[PDB]
């Protein structure tokens, strides 16, 4: 049934759980405080409006909640604001009593990285993937040491169609 | 006493397309990668680890149409299998 | 007739360390990553796909000593499991 | 026995093979022409000699042969020579009757990429991972379309020890 907390996520039965040394440990459901962050840029100063972004926010938010995460949603941020939000996320006390995290970034993007709300060709406003990793590593986020950190990025990485032709 | 730990470990990134290349977003239906990822997570989180799930997402994009893209996993330092164990 | 194909697909890179970081090489015993990779390939090629093998290599580096490094898989566009099927 | 062609690589039995829709197809052993390339820089103009590189060459060469690949070994090349060798490798007719490939790069390295034999701080001689992918993709190497391309890189990616301290 989809009426439960896991919604439309298919359940792992107890028989399947015992069937599955090389697995990340899961914290007790009763006491764990899983955290997730979604940053989505829909409204921009110079680049077109990302119509349909609300559908992505809804889907990802509900999915991560279904998987047991408390989801923070931040919208329409500059690269600098994204950095500030990431640093704040990395400092959250809940990570200490968490076993993992998800980070979701959804925006316009170029080869270099993810576009902030104020991005243009003259004045670039870019957040690099390298910066995301650095802010979440053991040095800057010790609370997530040994814990899975899943980073999801919806964005272009350039202008190319990503295809080549071939004849059969 | 103090101990050493790897500065970067237990990361996995999943991007909507490959370097240089576009990712597609339907104006009413949303981003195809995001939609595809949700569908695969809903279906396979119970039985597969995240690396296996992301691989299945990549397979689902294999046959290119007019709006093609190939999702990619990057900077993977997962040392174990990450099972979500939904329901637990 | 012509058909479209993804420009980048079916790649996997495996690097000896993470960005910014050193990789170690013993003057007589060789590179630790290379040696470790060979050992794991020899043992696990029969039963595991390459992504599983590379994960095991990463696990073997988990406990850091005086000369630490964490191998990483990057730019993965494998859409299927790559089994080497040694002997066949 | 290690006397066979597979050497010290544990064999996959026929029972294990049948036990293993989502697997890359393997070409007939009788007719396939698998290719692999090892580029190893040991002797440099400005950076120290990579003692023990010969051990790595031996191990990787024998392993890839054990797995069924014909191995080309190229030593002490500039980034430009590496590029030329990669382009030549991508054009090899054997890839057409091959099901996969391995590329192995072993050298000194910095954050930007892999060092050529003539590398120094004043005059950089670097091959980027991005260039390796580009030279082996569907556009520049159509013979390896749909086929696994495994890239292995032994090199530093910077000067940092890769560790942080924590107290238990």
């Amino acid at each position: 049934t989809s009426s439960g907390s896991e919604g439309n996520v298919k359940l792992c039965s107890l028989e399947e759980a015992q069937r599955i040394a090389e697995i990340y440990p899961i914290m007790d459901k009763s006491s764990r405080t899983r955290l997730a962050l979604i940053i989505c840029n829909e409204e921009f100063d110079s680049i077109p409006r990302r119509t349909g972004a609300e559908v992505d926010i809804t889907g990802m938010t509900m999915l991560l909640q279904n998987l047991g995460y408390s989801v923070d949603v931040k919208k329409n941020l500059t690269a600098s604001d994204m950095t500030t939000e990431l640093e704040a996320f990395a400092h959250r006390p809940e990570h200490k009593t968490s076993d993992s995290t998800f980070l979701v970034f959804m925006s316009h993007g170029i080869r270099e990285g993810i576009c902030g709300k104020k991005h243009s060709e003259q004045v670039p406003d870019i957040l690099q993937l390298n910066a995301i990793f650095n802010m979440l590593n053991t040095k800057n986020c010790p609370s997530l040491k040994d814990k899975p950190k899943v980073i999801i990025i919806q964005a272009c990485r350039g202008d190319s169609p990503g295809v080549v032709w071939f004849k059969d | 006493a103090i101990k050493k730990a790897h500065i970067e470990k237990d990361f996995i990134a999943f991007c909507s397309s490959t370097p240089d290349n576009v990712s597609w977003r339907h104006p009413t239906m949303g981003s195809v990668f995001i939609g595809r990822l949700i569908e695969h997570m809903q279906e396979y989180a119970c039985s597969c680890d995240v690396e296996e799930i992301f691989r299945k997402v990549r397979f689902s994009f294999e046959q290119p149409d007019g709006r093609a893209q190939m999702p990619t996993t990057d900077r993977v330092t997962l040392t174990r299998c990450f099972y979500l164990f939904p329901g637990h």
